[PDB]
């Protein structure tokens, strides 16, 4: 077994502590790996704090009794992902052992307001006989929103799918709605709204189909 | 500088057999090397799986080993791995990757005492069900008149019912990266996944600039070049 | 005047043991002022050969001189030059006989080596080298691809050929495996000639020098 935990905070440029748990860290020590969505995991200390070429020096490690530790000095936004402790038993048939992974999230960050861009259904795809609206939400901190949609001024649930924040390649988070009309609804109506809610605010986008 | 590749079916029929390889450049599978296999269930963690040393036989998880087969083949210079009696529980990005040697007795410098990855592949996306593929619809998201943020103008492309994941998109060939994002997918009643992509472009580009989304669909053999043009 | 040894050996001064802090080596010396030990001066457990021969052949010395003989970034390309050892520490730290070079696999392979020096010296030159002795057979083949390995040495005066021992053993400095250090003297405009496709401890500085 090998057990670490699954989420830990630290304030952007502060110093961040990730420990993992077991009894296999004695003898083939421990190895860390950064694992972001859509990308393989990267090795970025083993052994007795060595770390790859291209890692940066603000990661060390270090390892007590059965206890090793990944430390992020200066943490910055770009540090922000799940880290898995790795073994190697010595018992037995000597298996390879993973931690349970532990969170990373960078706080102190600067607050934006999402932008919002409501796109109508397009002329091909109500050629089609099919529409859908799409609400994409963008560079908003932090990443939590809450999204609302709107035929007219009456309140819409039906065919919504919303996806969950995700982080943009400048550290700042992207969501997206979908709202699924027949052709005859789409036209039916005067105008359709997309509601984003973020910190307590709210931006609101309408489209029309005249 | 070895470099590893996994290629494999993105989906199998439930109690199918998975089977995957990973290609080997710049080294060689004759080696003291451990290849190894992970993988990464949607919502959980790395899943170590097996691996294998030419010429010094295989090790596997215990929760696995029962329906999990690893292999080489020398001549093509790859490794392989099969896993038989899928369910839904088998469903995860698979990952190929290398083991350096270890030792395990006092007769070897230090570096040999320590466990670590050194390599590792992409990862391919597998998923267990008895639905059918489905190729994707894609529909532009054209900028309109009073989509624009002044000098800067959100275009897209919308990619429509495909099974299963996952779908790539890039722009204009990869010469277009700056201000792209590519939205996760959603999970309609119909089984079938959609997506977004959007790019940030200057409004005064719009009637000169060409702009086409290339959508990537491995789980299809499908690539989609679509124009975007204004309203 | 005589080679002032200090704390160490000459084993282990003439190898390059880390912990001799003892100063780098004069031009001449009528005599050697040593400290016998009993674990020799092999931080690796070992059996040094002929160590009687060289004991007195380097008790007298006229033109000694320490040169790199397999520059370590160079002579060895696509093998691992880096091997350190908790055996040999040095301030703490692992390391290795500043004399030789431990060559291990690189990216899971031990290609066949070969390399040759000319003695140029216009004198006798001493060379050294050792062969390395796992206590398994799995850690042959983790550190040098090869199971059934050879290291051969010849120059024109000396021909031996070497096969590994796997044996398991005691624990000497906390260590199982087993470095057997070898050594010849190589006559002006002679050549030398290391060949192994695994265990060689591989010549890093060899020295230059005149008996009397
Ligand atoms: C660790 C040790 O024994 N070091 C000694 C050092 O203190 C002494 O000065 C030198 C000769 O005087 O011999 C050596
Ligand atoms: C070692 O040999 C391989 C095989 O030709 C070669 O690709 C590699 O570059 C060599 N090592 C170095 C350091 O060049």
């Amino acid at each position: 077994e090998l057990t670490q935990d699954p989420a830990v905070s630290v304030a952007l440029g502060q110093t961040v502590r990730i420990t993992c748990q077991g009894d296999s860290l004695r003898g083939y020590s421990a190895s860390w790996y950064q694992l972001k969505p859509g990308q393989a995991p990267v090795l970025v200390i083993y052994g007795k704090n060595n770390r790859p070429s291209g890692i940066p020096d603000r990661f060390s490690g270090s390892t007590s009794g059965n206890r090793a530790s990944l430390i992020i000095t200066g943490t910055q936004a770009e540090d922000e992902a799940d880290y898995y402790c790795n073994s190697r038993d010595t018992n037995g048939y000597r298996p390879v052992l993973f931690g349970g992974g532990t969170k990373l999230t960078v706080l102190g960050q600067p607050k934006g307001a999402p932008s919002v861009t409501l796109f109508p259904p397009s002329s091909e795809e109500l050629q089609a006989n099919k529409a859908t609206l799409v609400c994409l939400i963008s560079d908003f901190y932090p990443g939590a929103v809450t999204v609302a949609w709107k035929a007219d001024s009456s309140p819409v649930k039906a065919g919504v799918e919303t996806t969950t924040p995700s982080k943009q390649s400048n550290n700042k988070y992207a969501a997206s709605s979908y709202l699924s009309l027949t052709p005859e609804q789409w036209k039916s109506h005067r105008s359709y709204s997309c509601q984003v809610t973020h910190e307590g605010s709210t931006v609101e986008k309408t489209v029309a189909p005249t | 500088q070895v470099q590893l590749q996994e290629s494999g079916p993105g989906l199998v029929k439930p109690s199918g057999t998975l089977s995957l390889t990973c290609a080997i450049s710049g080294g060689s599978i004759s080696s003291s090397n451990w290849w190894t296999w992970v993988r990464q269930p949607p919502g959980k963690g790395l899943q170590w799986i097996g691996e294998i040393q030419h010429g010094g036989g295989t090790n596997y998880n215990p929760s696995l080993k029962s329906r999990a087969t690893i292999f080489v083949d020398v001549s093509k210079n790859h490794f392989s791995l099969r896993l038989s009696s899928v369910t839904a529980a088998d469903t995860a990005v698979y990952y190929c990757a290398k083991v350096p040697p270890y030792c395990t007795s006092a007769s070897c410098p230090d570096d040999y005492y320590y466990h670590y990855m050194d390599v590792w592949g992409k990862g391919t996306t597998v998923t267990v069900s008895g639905a059918s593929t489905k190729g994707p619809s894609v529909f532009p998201l054209a900028p309109s008149s009073k989509s624009t943020s002044g000098g800067t103008a959100a275009l897209g492309c919308l990619v429509k019912d495909y099974f299963p994941e996952p779908v790539t998109v890039s722009w204009n060939s990869g010469a277009l990266t700056s201000g792209v994002h590519t939205f996760p997918a959603v999970l309609q009643s119909s089984g079938l996944y959609s997506l977004s992509s959007v790019v940030t472009v200057p409004s005064s580009s719009l009637g000169t600039q060409t702009y086409i989304c290339n959508v990537n669909h491995k789980p299809s053999n499908t690539k989609v070049d679509k124009r975007v043009e204004p309203k | 005047a005589p080679l002032q040894l200090g704390n160490c050996s000459v084993a282990g001064w003439i190898l390059g043991n880390p912990e001799c802090e003892s100063l780098i080596s004069k031009e001449s010396w009528s005599y050697i002022v040593e400290t016998p030990n009993p674990e020799n001066g092999t931080c690796y457990p070992g059996y040094f050969a002929d160590y009687e021969e060289l004991r007195e052949q380097l008790s007298s010395v006229s033109s000694f001189e320490r040169f790199e003989i397999f520059p370590k970034e160079s002579s060895w390309p696509n093998h691992t030059v880096t091997g350190v050892t908790a055996s040999c520490s040095h301030n703490g730290k692992s390391s290795f006989y500043r004399n030789l070079l431990w060559l291990t696999e690189k990216n899971g392979l031990y290609p066949n080596l070969s390399n040759s020096y000319v003695n140029n010296k216009e004198k006798e030159v001493l060379v050294l080298w050792g062969v390395h002795h796992p206590s398994n057979i799995r850690d042959q083949r983790a550190i040098y691809h090869t199971e059934n390995a050879y290291v051969s040495v010849v120059s024109s005066h000396y021909s031996r050929r070497f096969t590994p021992e796997i044996a398991k053993r005691p624990k000497v400095r906390g260590q199982e495996g087993r470095i057997n250090y070898y050594w010849t003297l190589l006559e002006p405009g002679d050549t030398i000639i290391f060949e192994a496709n695994g265990n060689l401890i591989a010549p890093w500085y060899a020295f230059a020098l005149s008996r009397g």
